């Protein structure tokens, strides 16, 4: 199989 | 937007070994507010975490289970940063 | 954080 | 499309529990050739697997860590099948 993993965070100045 | 203001670099964007944490850094200071998304795609599952860096950049570590070629993308507000995606060859552990 | 996992297999008759 | 000839159904498209394998089935018999992608998106990491089921469908099991709402995507050749994404409420055990 082809696998994808992702993580997303918010950046705040 | 603001993806063009973001830079990523470090050993984990150049090469990795199966099962060994691969680390890199993301320069975020200039980018303003937004969603910073990291993704690893390839022949096996990946585990990704965010980490602290002394320099104030955003640290990333990932581990993949099998050798092969993987693509590591870094997007900011759903836009690839410069040089993303990165093709990373992952070797059998030495 | 927001997490995504994906798995793609090729279907072939 | 081709993704329009794919159907998916099972407890795991309806509701789940953190730590508990959530299961569903995909009827792929008439989409023909292509890439079948399943994705789970939400407040924690998902582990996903396939099984060839005895009934001939494609089995899927996933586990997530935390309660919350998750989107379970089933795409065929980069197109969402009917009713995808599935919004799945996940309770704590
Ligand atoms: S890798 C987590 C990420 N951190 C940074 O971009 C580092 C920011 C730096 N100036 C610092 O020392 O915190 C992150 O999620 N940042 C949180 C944020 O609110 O920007
Ligand atoms: S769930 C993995 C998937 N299997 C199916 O779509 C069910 C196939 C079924 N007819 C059977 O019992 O074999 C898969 O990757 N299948 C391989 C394929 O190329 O169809």
């Amino acid at each position: 199989p082809l696998y994808k993993s992702a993580i997303t965070t918010t950046i705040n100045p | 937007g603001g993806a063009h203001k973001v830079r990523a670099g470090g050993p984990g964007l150049e090469r990795a070994e199966a099962g060994v944490p691969a680390e890199f850094s993301i320069w975020t200071r200039e980018a303003g507010a937004g969603g910073l998304a990291i993704a690893v795609e390839g022949p096996s599952k990946a585990e990704i975490s965010f980490e602290d860096r002394k320099d104030g950049s955003c640290g990333v570590a990932y581990v993949v289970q099998e050798p092969g070629d993987y693509e590591v993308s870094v997007k900011f507000n759903e836009e690839h940063i410069p040089d993303s995606p990165f093709v990373v060859p992952v070797a059998s552990p030495s």
